[PDB]
């Protein structure tokens, strides 16, 4: 099976809705050691949030019912515990083909910056259900990569591009809901959406996406504020 | 309150 | 394992949305061979509709792909019999719980043609998909559960009767799709709507009036 | 979207 059959195939699963089966032939095109074009890592990106995310809203549904209800509250527990694992193989997927493909593989500032937003992004998500001294070094995982990713984009990239306002607004999000410091999740907002408005004055053919994350920067920064 | 796919 | 733990680790997969799972648990409920009750009939319909739902949907979609097209159309095709694969499993699965099980099991009126219009749809679900020889005896199969349920529900169920009223849009939608006899469609969607007027749970019952009226605008546009 | 759904 060639590569570009696999990502005919993954443009076919995303087109119906089928994203265990774009996932698996994403997964495939990473493991043979080329690296992802721009539509092969936006494909492989899509792919596992989707995965990922049917899991997550899962998660947080059983994991709400075990919390709100003695044989019924087993039963809750016991099924959470099951997607709760499923969750688990799924982000251990995705940072197996960061560690040894994605991130090893970058050569452009751009790519590099994309896959370690990413890696921080999946370590997120086994923090939300992470307990005890497991979850320390895991959330310490997710902030070492969201902080070097910061870098790097600091560093190459101008304040309006889409994957700069991305990486800002999960990481954002992460200390908020992960680290519980709404002062540093605001004040990290509240810089990008300044410093890519100071720059709007001085981007091109990036319009919609840029101005999408923004509103989505302010939009975090209105409701975390009014939680005074 | 994530990036979103588009 | 227990009937009312399946039961409500059924209720779990629904509000996860993890319907394969809850067609599953439902699934070994209605072999354990006692007549399913007015909650787990729905939750086994519930289920099964999103399993073969979202194949129908994907089936959709690679399907147009495939003749709104060279070497991209074979791959369109070859995953286009795959989803077709997974559909017929899965409306294979449900005629087969209908006919060893629930409708032997079926005492009530009610409980009957609910579930014949249950045969009606996914043999409906299975001529969507079905070509050559064999779609002509899945779309009779189709017809003949839907018009025995039709019979039965116009001698017992009140015309303003949710299964009633749910089984002429489904009856009124298989001729619309599957036969093309647009007019035969728009008379049993008529005449549904009429006879439930005349009558006047009725939350349930005037949305699949609206809907069955929606249909007929549709219909004869 | 023209047969019936579940609610």
């Amino acid at each position: 099976m060639d590569k570009n059959e696999l990502v005919q195939k993954a443009k076919l699963a995303e087109q119906a809705e089928r994203y265990d089966d774009m996932a698996a032939c994403m997964k495939s095109v990473t493991e043979q050691g080329a690296e992802l074009s721009n539509e092969e890592r936006n494909l492989l990106s899509v792919a596992y949030k989707n995965v990922v995310g049917a899991r997550r809203s899962s998660w947080r549904v059983v994991s709400s019912i075990e919390q709100k209800t003695e044989k019924k509250q087993q039963m809750a527990r016991e099924y959470r515990e099951k997607i709760e694992t499923e969750l688990r193989d799924i982000c251990n997927d995705v940072l197996s083909l960061l560690e040894k493909f994605l991130i090893p593989n970058a050569s452009q500032a751009e790519s590099k910056v994309f896959y370690l937003k990413m890696k921080g992004d999946y370590y997120r998500y086994l923090a939300e259900v992470a307990a005890g001294d497991d979850k320390k070094g895991i959330v310490d995982q997710s902030q070492q990569a969201y902080q070097e990713a910061f870098e790097i984009s600091k560093k190459e990239m101008q304040p309006t591009h889409p994957i700069r306002l991305g990486l800002a607004l999960n990481f954002s999000v992460f200390y908020y809901e992960i680290l519980n410091s709404p002062e540093k999740a605001c004040s990290l907002a509240k810089t990008a959406f300044d410093e890519a408005i100071a720059e709007l004055d001085t981007s091109e053919e990036s319009y919609k996406d840029s101005t999408l994350i923004m509103q989505l920067l302010r939009d975090n920064l209105t409701l975390w504020t009014s939680d005074t | 309150g994530s990036l979103p796919t588009f």
